[PDB]
RNA sequence: AGCGGCGAGUACACUGUACUUGCUGCUUCUUAGAGGAACAUUGUGUGUCUAACACAAGGAAGUUUAAGGCAACAACAGGUCUGUGAUGUCCUUAGAUGAACUAGGCUGCACGCGUGCUACACUGAUAUAUAUAACGAGUAAAAUAUGCUUGCAUACUUUUCCUCCGCCGAAAGGCGUAGGUAAUCUUUAUCAAUAUAUAUCGUGAUGGGGAUAGAUUAUUGCAAUUAUUAAUCUUGAACGAGGAAUGCCUAGUAAGCAUGAUUCAUCAGAUUGUGCUGACUACGUCCCUGCCCUUUGUACACA
């Protein structure tokens, strides 16, 4: 009944790892036209993940020096990659996006011992790694979020090593082995 | 045609320089009202424009200019306090005494709230100094107006 | 035949009054699409889809804006159009329905009747930022 | 086309025309816009197809332009205070006017020559 | 890299200088493992492992 | 002399006689020095 | 991308059912198409506002003014001047100073009303001192606007 | 006839005076008007010498004042004000006909 | 720097991309191939 | 001040619409005069089943609902006698350490150290249009004429705030006026920006960046010179995100964006308040640092 951006109703949705379908919270009840709904987020730890995930990714986005709190620019920066990545691979774009979040490549993490990371701090830290993507990403080099997704987004869904989380889980498994 | 907010400012510093004066000529008794002797003192407001916490302060202030002693002065000053009424009273004596080093003593009786807008509303404030042989000696008298009623206080009956 | 409601969120206020007619809701003199940002459209038009075009077919809602932030303007006119919604039910035009409708309000979304009370905390003293300080150096 | 060389360094092919008679003089970019517009050049065709009466009618044009309607106020050099007059003269000889009030700053010998002198500020840098 | 299997079974309790490390018991084969988990996190839960004989310390 | 009603010789404070630190809001002409204790008597109260 | 779907009914009666932007720029060739108005040539040489401190780079900017500010009259029914240039207030950065608010040049704005009263689309008068559009000019901006409208509708 | 004062108290009780007068006395008489409330905000430091961590004070002066209306003679209703008035609240007198 | 020239999916980076020329340029070559960033067509 | 009605409609819908001019059904809406509402409230659980906290729900209010203010006992030999005709003691007083007047300095710079502003760009630089607030704060002087010879003496309103208007000039600002000692007039049926969309460019120290100086017009000031402020043009520095090091940060809060008040004849790049864009996360600890308590050892007690 209710959809996004009047195009998407989204009824199909891959499992997953059975719990960042429930992390994303998507649902009628947070299914909302466009993104940036400006409810309440910080009342307990359970409502983090209530926040939706469109809502999230543009809640995130908006990080880079002098643009922090403008969010509209980023609105329209992750809409034409949305664009772009339709035109790329013809499929509803928000599953191919939700399954290179998934695939993401930093599920293993060290900083002293390695540790495990719960399905919320996951998504959270996968939005962190789409957001420090897309600034080195468009940072200079005459391009722009087309780039952005065809050589950052796309190499984090493929794993190619041109991807920031790949060169960077490479590393860190590489001196997490060096240490034990 | 004076602006209203002006206006009131303009009330409020009259009613400054009227405490004032109150504080400089009101000497020889203690608060017997206000006038909105006593013609003098009309004649002069009326030129130039066109228990009690002060009382008590202002005996015990003229005890210690007259050279008595301090501990007796400060004693007989908080047995009329009690005798008033109050549940007690802080008098605070700062300054020289006897020594070149500063030197203060607390006297402490009563309930002694010392926080609190509902202690700013039920307990007043009087502060004055004096002058001596070398300085002044600053005098703080705080008694609280025995209590609406405290909401501390629960009792049923 | 006529009522008044309010809504307020934020700094903005806004008032409903919702009034019989063939189907004149006018945004003042500015209609509902020429807003500019379709992405606050999107927001304005959905409390319509989960009514019905028949129902607001038959009201002419009037609406006032009177100055605020652009998202707190919107809150607060759906706000207001919440609110009239909710009484010209209750009033004139049905009530059965009008248990429903709020039932799916309340299941889709809560500040849709009542807003929030989040608003600018007078920032203190220390720092330029309202919980923020000075730096300081040794 | 590309890099038409002129009194100036005018290598300004594939940029507009208006930065491009921008860098050679007047590059504050409003003199340059205006003596644009009296000249009649479209800015919308960029500078890789100069013409030579085109540069022609931008020098004539700058040659003099009181003679013209661009209005004193906006004509660099209103007065230079003497027993005449002078306008805006363009680049190398509009340098040595420059340094020609520089000197004579010099033998005026005053408090702000003293200070050009000593090569500091003339309001005063506040260095404490 | 290469992720495999664990199972998330009893949270045994929170440890770390920061509080925001979760004891847990991780499910190989093997069925044994000390592993620490950041996050809210429930009973009955599936997570990913680094190396098979990594032993962690308990505090 | 040479009195003149602009400036900072224009005026000069009411109670400590030091035109030095002299608010000026609501025409009240009084030293913020003496203004410090004067906020009671002013009948002015601080409450946050 | 322009046209939007609209559930409620309208009523297309005057501007105030058209967009801002368009109508502005459909008025503008409009007028430029009339030639009611010079450039004026007095003009060319000033920029809009201090703030801008340059060229508006639009070839169009004194006929945009002349379809906004009537729109704004419109919308206001007595306002100045003064108004306009706080509605067309813009930045000043005052270089290492941080960025600042100010007002447009007024003259423009008074030479765009001496050309209005010129044409007899607006009238002063003592009472309701801000300026209004006359009764003519309204009937005339009533007709454009349905026409546009009708335009943009089919 | 309005009236200003600060303190809330007394505009209160003689507000309910008016009004009692009003109603005992059969005028036409308009119904209460309660203008919103002003409040005059002052910025002071403390630290008289510039030593210590500069902290300020914040002080503030609510203003209080209302209107009413009536339909009677000038003299009676300025004779029950002064009998029943305080010499801290100031009121000025407008009258009404119809 | 700068190399690209005017001399000889429409969406204006990828074509950007593919000729070698600036986006201004590629912008009127895709006005020119049709006959400030929107949605695509 | 708002919600309404009708006397006339400006053009259209069709069997009111945006907008005016005049009176008054009413006061949830603009606002406060008081009161209540919120108390781990209820239940599923943790607890020596006592003191407690968690989950879910009604609910605007579930870390006291959050920001504020009062800050004990006592101390620093912490800051101020440059705030006072509050203040002891010592010192000056006719060639004054009293007061008044001219000019200069606190603004000068081989340099070093703190708080800040603008930037190092394409989520960017530039122009054009839409949607936009609150706290605000606001009335012993001009000119005229007479006599003497432009200045002095003499008399008439108040010129001594923000100001809408109509013009003069891009502008600064000025001219004669509406309004207001003040929810009425500035102004607030509205004062800003980050946005929004289209257009010039298109990441090349460039058109970014605006240090620097030159040419100037106007106001503030009897005085702008050490160019107060300022509309314009020209001038075009470093700067490719910053080593050892360091500060602030838990929700309308970080961060970014603006705006009112303070001192003001004039001048915020300072401080305070107001508003907007509403983020990345913790939801706990003593590893660093800073305090608290207990035990212990002291040859320290100005510790």
């Amino acid at each position: 009944d209710i959809k996004l951006f009047k195009k998407w109703s989204y009824e199909e949705i891959n499992i997953a790892d059975l719990s960042l379908v429930d992390c994303i919270a998507v649902s009628q009840k947070a299914c909302v036209y466009t993104p940036h709904t400006a409810g309440r987020y910080q009342k307990k730890r359970f409502r983090k993940a209530l926040c939706p995930i469109v809502e999230r990714l543009v809640n995130s986005m908006m990080m880079h020096g002098r643009n922090n709190g403008k969010k509209l620019k980023a609105i329209r920066i992750v809409a034409y990659a949305f664009e772009i990545i339709h035109l790329m691979t013809g499929e509803n774009p928000l599953q191919v996006f939700v399954n290179a979040v998934q695939k993401g490549g930093p599920r293993e993490d060290s900083t002293r011992q390695a540790v495990d990371v719960s399905p919320l701090r996951r998504v959270n830290q996968a939005i962190y790694l789409i957001c420090t993507g897309a600034r080195n990403a468009a940072f200079r080099n005459i391009k722009s979020i087309s780039e952005c997704l065809a050589e950052e987004i796309i190499n984090c869904a493929n794993e190619s090593s041109s991807s920031y989380a790949i060169k960077k889980k490479d590393e860190i498994e590489r001196v997490a082995k060096a240490n034990r | 045609p004076i602006s209203k907010k002006r206006k009131f400012i303009n009330d409020g510093v009259f009613q400054a320089e009227l405490n004032e004066f109150l504080a400089r000529i009101l000497a020889e008794d203690g608060y017997s009202g206000v006038e909105v002797r006593i013609r003098e003192l009309t004649s002069l407001v009326q030129k130039r424009f066109f228990l009690c916490a002060m009382a008590q302060a202002e005996s015990l202030r003229y005890k210690l200019l007259k050279g008595l002693a301090v501990r007796r002065a400060c004693y007989g000053v908080l047995r009329h306090i009690m005798e008033s009424g109050a549940k007690g009273c802080e008098v605070i004596v700062s300054g020289k005494l006897r020594a070149q080093r500063a030197k203060s003593m607390k006297f402490r009786d009563g309930y002694l709230i010392s926080t609190g807008e509902p202690s700013k509303r039920f307990v007043n404030t009087a502060t004055r100094s004096a002058q001596l042989k070398q300085g002044v000696l600053g005098i703080k008298v705080k008694i609280m107006l025995p209590t609406s009623i405290l909401p501390d206080n629960i009792s049923v009956l | 035949k006529r009522v008044q409601t309010f809504g307020k969120k934020k700094t903005a206020v806004a008032v409903a009054t919702v009034t019989n007619g063939k189907g004149l809701i006018k945004l003042n003199g500015k209609n509902l699409d020429l807003v500019e940002p379709y992405i606050l459209k999107t927001k304005v038009y959905e409390p319509l889809w989960l009514i019905g075009s028949g129902k607001l077919k038959n009201l002419d809602i009037r609406i006032r804006v009177k100055g605020g932030g652009q998202t707190s303007q919107i809150y607060a006119i759906r706000q207001a159009i919440g609110k009239g919604i909710i009484s010209y039910y209750q009033k004139y035009v049905d009530e059965s329905t009008k248990k429903e409708l709020k039932d799916v309000l309340l299941r889709y979304d809560r500040s849709l009747l009542v807003g929030d009370t989040r608003r600018c905390e007078p920032k203190k003293f220390g720092g330029k930022g309202a919980r923020a300080r000075y730096q300081k150096s040794y | 086309q590309h890099i038409l060389r002129i009194l100036n360094t005018n290598v300004d092919g594939k940029e507009k025309v208006i930065i491009a008679l921008t860098a050679i003089k007047g590059i504050g970019k409003r003199m340059a816009t205006v003596i644009c517009k009296q000249a009649n050049v479209d800015p919308t065709k960029r500078a890789g197809e100069l013409t030579t009466e085109e540069i022609d009618n931008i020098v004539h044009i700058m040659s003099t332009p009181t003679q013209f309607k661009i209005p004193d106020w906006f004509l660099n050099r209103r007065k230079d205070l003497k027993e005449g007059k002078n306008i805006h003269v363009i680049a190398n000889q509009l340098d040595s006017y420059l340094r020609e009030d520089l000197e004579r700053m010099k033998k005026i010998r005053l408090h702000r020559g003293l200070r050009h002198h000593w090569g500091l500020r003339v309001r005063g840098q506040h260095t404490k | 890299e290469k992720s495999k299997l664990a199972k998330v079974e009893k949270v045994l309790g929170r440890t770390g200088s920061r509080g925001g490390v979760i004891q847990v018991r991780a499910q190989f084969m093997g069925r044994f493992l000390i592993r620490n988990v950041k996050g809210p996190v429930r009973e009955g839960d599936i997570l990913a492992l680094l190396e098979t004989e990594r032993e962690a310390r308990r505090l | 002399v040479h009195p003149k009603k602009y400036g900072q010789g224009s005026r000069q404070c009411r109670v400590c006689s030091n035109k030095h630190a002299i608010i000026r809001k609501y025409n009240i002409n009084i030293c913020r020095q003496c203004f410090r204790e004067r906020a009671d008597i002013i009948g002015f109260k601080k409450y946050r | 991308r322009l046209l939007e779907p609209v559930p409620f009914v309208k009523t297309n009666n005057c501007i105030k059912d058209v967009d801002a932007d368009l109508f502005i720029r459909s008025y503008a060739t409009h007028l430029k198409l009339h030639n009611k108005i010079t450039y004026p040539k007095w003009c060319t040489f000033v920029k809009t506002g201090k703030g801008r401190k340059l060229a508006p780079l639009n070839e169009d900017w004194y006929f945009i003014r002349a379809s906004s500010i009537l729109r704004r009259l419109y919308l206001h029914p007595d306002i100045g001047v003064g108004f306009l240039r706080r509605q067309f207030s813009s930045k000043q950065r005052r270089g290492v100073a941080p960025n600042h608010t100010s007002l447009a040049s007024g003259k423009i704005l008074r030479s765009i009303l001496q050309q209005l009263e010129n044409l007899g689309y607006v009238e002063q008068n003592p009472k309701k001192k801000g300026r209004r559009l006359t009764t003519k000019g309204e009937n005339a901006i009533n007709n454009f606007a349905r026409y546009i409208n009708k335009k943009v509708y089919n | 006839i309005a009236l200003t004062s600060k303190n809330l108290r007394a505009i209160e009780k003689v507000c309910s005076d008016i009004m009692k007068g009003a109603k005992e006395k059969n005028l036409n008489v308009s119904g209460p008007v309660r203008l919103p409330v002003k409040t005059l905000r002052i910025t002071t430091r403390k630290s008289p010498c510039g030593e210590g961590t500069n902290t300020w004070d914040r002080f503030e002066l609510r203003i209080y004042k209302r209107l009413i209306d009536l339909y009677s003679q000038c003299e009676v209703v300025t004779q029950m004000t002064s009998i029943n008035i305080d010499p801290v609240v100031e009121v000025e007198v407008i009258i009404t006909d119809s | 720097k700068l190399n690209h020239a005017v001399f000889i999916v429409i969406t204006p980076s990828a074509i950007a991309e593919k000729y070698k020329v600036n986006l201004s340029v590629a912008r009127a070559v895709i006005n020119h191939l049709a006959d400030s960033q929107k949605l695509y067509t």
